[PDB]
RNA sequence: CCCGCAGAAGAAGCACCGGCUAACUCCGUGCCAGCAGCCGCGGUAAUACGGAGGGUGCAAGCGUUAAUCGGAAUUACUGGGC
RNA sequence: UAGCUAGUAGGUGGGGUAACGGCUCACCUAGGCGACGAUCCCUAGCUGGUCUGAGAGGAUGACCAGCCACACUGGAACUGAGACACGGUCCAGACUCCUACGGGAGGCAGCAGUGGGGAAUAUUGCACAAUGGGCGCAAGCCUGAUGCAGCCAUGCCGCGUG
């Protein structure tokens, strides 16, 4: 339902409400873009590696165990 | 130091809060499982962990770690949670006995099958 | 109002009847000494005394009420007496 | 008499307290409501945890009238305070378990068996 | 409880195995799936994942999660600091 | 949580209890408590103990025993040696079920048990055979206290699968 009475006429009137009926229709209607998942970058999963690997290292020869030395 | 600071004043106790809250001092408690999805863990370990959102029968709604490999927990499953962090997904303070309440355990655990829930290969 | 010894209902309301119209009685005697002791005159103070102290004495022994409370009562009620003379 | 805006007591356990008549249930610009008459209510104030929360709207049967109902003979029943009890919007199904205060021989009807029977008096 | 039992005779699971903590190989997977008490393992020889073999340890139980105290001299009076 | 308190703090008298006592009443005075924490708010049954610990301490109060409190909720008495009473009384109340519609009747925090709650906990059993308990001169009865078994690897302990 739709009241249109801004102009002073009413042969502007009949045509005021099909335009707010039609711009209402145009944007409730609309089917808004669907957002698809993004993944983390190659860039930024070998830079996770990178830092993983030099941790594990440094990780590594910090310790204590008889490999060697019976 | 200061005796008489302390008897004007006496030293505490810091109350040491618990890790898992929703669990109150039970050992366990269920859910409904609101929730059923996967979350890719924190900096280093780069997977795709299987968590869950569920509610307990004490009002916190927790979401809950997924053991195992493959599953069947869905919308409106009655499971079955312990305590234990994830330690990789950040919020994941519980987890899911497996094999009891609707819970599968993984396909044949020959080890860790008192864990994950499955019956044993009778011989 | 489970088990049979609910007759003691009859057995302690039939007694209470009796022991409210007893101690209504001792203490209206009481009430007529204190009546005498306000009035004036130990004439009649000292007469409710002697005409109340077999009441109150035998309602004691009775175990209606407590011998201390005949006691208390005789003592005081000795005590206006003679304050008043 | 309970018209429409007419505040009632609630002879029943059901929640309310306080119900406002909103509209003379059977026929059309039907005015008042007798003691069978059943009505359109909301609860305008309900007990914490009632069966119904303030703001419902369901139906009710009238049970207590200040006016008071005319006997076969001439004789009338002058209640103090217009109350009613609640009955289920669908069936007719009194909400509430017990029933308050006393209720006529006008509620002797088929629905309102069950009122009349949790009811004490007449 | 006590006398005959003809026959081994109906009766071992559970966890761990990278370090802390002890007890090691192969296989398959190959940032995946997964494991994890803390550190952490996983991109093809994975003693850390899953399986097999084997080892370690408890056993009519074995572990997991509660929960408390200890270690925690991390509320210190004993017995701490600025 | 910094003020609190007015029957309050005392005095005298009267009354009242089994017993002193503002216990209660009528007067008189201005007390009375409060940083050594009053008051208010949250929590909680207290103890012997228990668990840990080297000890102090910390956590603590499931079992057994001692004390207190409560009996659907609120209040009150009655009788009584003793109760303001678990399986008594009266009133009120919410709930629930009956009805010869006038009336009622009921209180598993006893045992067993149900539904429900939960992660979670057992037979709608047997005997009064000892024990204790009440009654009774006593025999003898009552006792879901107990003594027993039912169930659960729930803990501790011992032996077997050679
Ligand atoms: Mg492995
Ligand atoms: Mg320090
Ligand atoms: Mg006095
Ligand atoms: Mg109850
Ligand atoms: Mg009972
Ligand atoms: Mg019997």
């Amino acid at each position: 339902v739709i009241k249109a009475q801004e102009y002073r006429s009413q042969e502007l009137n009949r045509e005021a409400a099909l335009a707010r009926l039609v711009a209402m229709i145009k944007e409730l209607t609309t089917e808004k873009k669907a957002r698809r998942p993004t993944r983390p970058t190659r860039a930024s999963k070998e830079r996770r590696l990178a830092s993983k690997a030099q941790k594990s290292s440094v990780k590594a020869m910090r310790g204590k165990v008889r490999s060697g030395r019976e | 130091a200061t005796v008489n600071q302390l008897v004007r004043k006496p030293r505490a106790r810091k109350v040491a809060k618990s890790n898992v809250p929703a669990l109150e001092a039970c050992p366990q408690k269920r859910g409904v499982c609101t929730r059923v999805y996967t979350t890719t863990p924190k900096k280093p370990n780069s997977a795709l962990r299987k968590v869950c959102r569920v509610r307990l029968t004490n009002g916190f709604e927790v979401t809950s770690y997924i053991g195992g490999e493959g599953h069947n927990l869905q919308e409106h499953s009655v499971i079955l949670i312990r305590g234990g962090r994830v330690k990789d997904l950040p919020g994941v303070r519980y987890h899911t006995v497996r094999g009891a309440l609707d819970c599968s355990g993984v396909k044949d655990r020959k080890q860790a099958r008192s864990k994950y829930g499955v019956k044993r290969p009778k011989a | 109002n489970i088990k049979s010894a609910k007759k003691r209902a009859i057995q302690s309301e039939k007694a209470r009847k009796h022991n409210a119209s007893r101690r209504s009685m001792m203490r209206t005697f009481i009430k007529k000494v204190y009546a005498a002791i306000e009035a004036g005159d130990k004439a009649a103070a000292q007469k409710a005394f002697n005409e109340m102290q077999p009441i109150v004495d035998r309602q004691a022994a009775k175990g209606l009420i407590h011998k201390n409370k005949a006691a208390r009562h005789k003592a005081n009620l000795t005590a206006q007496i003679n304050k008043l003379a | 008499m309970i018209q429409e805006q007419t505040m009632l007591n609630v002879a029943d356990n059901s929640g309310a307290r306080r119900v406002m008549c909103i509209k003379v249930l059977g026929g059309s610009h039907r005015r008042y409501a007798g003691v069978g008459d059943i009505i359109k209510i909301t609860i305008k104030e309900a007990i914490p945890r009632g069966k119904v929360k303030k703001g419902d709207v369901l139906k009710a049967v009238v049970v207590r009238t200040k006016k008071g109902v005319r006997r076969p003979d001439g004789s009338v029943i002058r209640f103090d305070g217009n109350a009613c009890v609640l009955l289920n919007n669908n069936s007719e199904q009194p909400i509430g378990t017990r029933i308050f205060g006393p209720v006529t021989r006008e509620l002797r009807s088929e629905k309102f068996m069950k009122i009349i029977s949790l009811a004490p008096e007449v």
